[PDB]
Formats: structure tokens, sequence, C-alpha cells
């Protein structure tokens, strides 16, 4: 559900 | 004495902060500039949204954060940003001027600049005296740097899972912070209490940003200029 969250938390 | 160990946390929580402070602002440029409606949403949005990014690398760099699941990561980011941003601030903010001062003077915050932005004085009243309060106890940087990941591994918090996890991290932060204010802190007998007691205050300051953002993200004319990012970490949704 937290798209640019995950990406960011690599 | 403080232990090999408590001071390696120390090192790569300074480590962490260097790596994602820049002092010199001149990524600010980037943003969309300032207006001085709601003038100034987009810059400031610009600004959060920024700080939120570093606020991550920040986290992932804290010991043992980024072996928690992904969901308690973000059960704790999502929470504690606000928080992280208010206290990292301290860094820009200026006694002198009341103000954040980041470099140039277009990139100077005072409190009217933050109206223009969609928020109040129920919010800039209480977080001015935050700062100057907090600018007051003349913090280490290693203290500041402690603060700000004991913030950000508070396990009473909407959401976290791993609740004993969480709380076993930031147990061990606090004995580093109580044991290098005793060590390192000439007269710093009752720093550790303050800095718990702005910890508090953050929460309150938390509620209040929250509130605020509710009646801007319901306005799509103004949750149109925020960033994506912003509107993921501060939305409502859960994982
Ligand atoms: C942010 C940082 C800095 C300044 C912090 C400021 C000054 C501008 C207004 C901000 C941002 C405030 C922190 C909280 C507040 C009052 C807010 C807000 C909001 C909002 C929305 C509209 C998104 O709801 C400068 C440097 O020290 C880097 C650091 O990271």
């Amino acid at each position: 559900k937290h798209k640019i969250l995950h990406r960011l938390l690599q | 004495m403080l232990s090999d160990e408590q001071m390696q946390i120390i090192n790569s929580l300074v480590e962490a902060h260097h790596k994602t402070y820049d002092d010199s602002y001149s990524d600010f440029v980037r943003f969309r500039p300032p207006v001085r409606r709601l003038s100034m949403l987009p810059h400031l949005a610009d600004l959060v949204s920024y700080s939120i990014q570093k606020v991550i690398g920040f986290a992932k760099m804290i010991p043992g954060f980024r072996d928690l699941t992904a969901e308690d990561q973000i059960a704790l980011l999502k929470s504690s940003a606000i928080e992280i941003i208010m206290l990292r601030s301290n860094q820009s903010f200026s006694l002198e001027d009341m103000s954040w001062s980041c470099g140039g003077p277009d990139f100077k915050y005072c409190i009217n600049d933050v109206t223009k932005a969609g928020h109040t004085l129920e919010l800039l009243e209480p977080l001015v005296k935050f700062q100057v309060g907090l600018k007051k106890l003349k913090l280490h940087e290693e203290e500041h740097v402690l603060l700000m990941a004991i913030c950000l591994l508070s396990p009473d918090r909407p959401g976290v899972q791993d609740h004993v996890r969480i709380e076993a991290l930031q147990d061990r932060l606090c004995d580093v912070l109580q044991a290098y204010i005793r060590i390192q802190h000439p007269g710093g007998r009752l720093l550790y209490a303050k800095m718990i007691q702005k910890l508090a205050d953050l929460r309150s300051l938390n509620e209040e940003h929250s509130k605020q953002y509710r009646s801007l993200s319901f306005q799509p004319e103004h949750s149109m200029q925020l960033t994506p990012l912003v509107l993921e970490v501060f939305g409502s949704e859960v994982s």
C-alpha cells in the first residue's frame, strides 16, 4: 500500500 | 565510562546524520520557489518532502532499524516523520531571528511564511516555543542524533506490531544517551529528563499538525500542491 516508501526503504 | 558498543552506536548515528543533513542547503534551490491563497504551500511542501527522504535515510542507518519488518519500518516512519523533521529543523533555527535560516534570505522561514502554507498559530506558537527551549538545551551532536533515533524507535505508535523488539532498541539508545550525558556532558544532571520531556511535546505538536494536515488534504485545490511522498507518508493508509 506504501509504494514510494517501500522503494525508498530499498 | 562508556562501553565499546555504546560508542559504536554513537559513531554510526553521527555518521548517519552527517550523510543526511547538508548544512549548505544548496539543494533548496531545486524546490518550487517561495512566494511571500497559500502562496508558500508549494515550496514548503517540497521542503517537507525532501526532508522525509533524508529522515528515511537516517532511519535506515539506525542500528537494527533495517532488520525490522517493512511494515514496522513504515509504521514507525508514518507516525514519527513530522517529529524528526521538527527535531532536525533545530539545526537551522536561530534564536536571534526566531526563525529557520537555511543559507540565503529566500530560504529563511518565519512564522508568517508558514501561515501562507495553511498552518495556524495553534501549531506555530508551540512549535517555536519548542524550538527555542530545545535550542537552549545546547545539545551535543551526539545527543541530538540520539534523540532523533530514540524518537523514531518509539514502540507506542499506531500500527507497530513487533512492539517488544522496538522497545528494546529504544531502551538501548536511552542507556547510551544517559551514559553519554553522565560521562561526557558536564553540568548535565537534569539534561536527560529535559530531553525526554521534548519527546512528550513532540507528540502534541504531531497531533496538532495532523489535525491541520487533514483540512489541507481534504481540499483538493490544496492537496494537489503536495508531493506524492508527502501524501503517502502523511496519508491515513495502513499496511
Ligand atoms: C524541514 C527542515 C527545516 C525547517 C523546518 C521548518 C520550517 C518551515 C516550516 C516547517 C517545515 C518547519 C518544521 C515544521 C513546519 C512548520 C512544517 C510543516 C508542514 C506541512 C504540510 C503543509 C506538509 O502539512 C530546514 C532544515 O533544518 C531542514 C529540516 O529538515
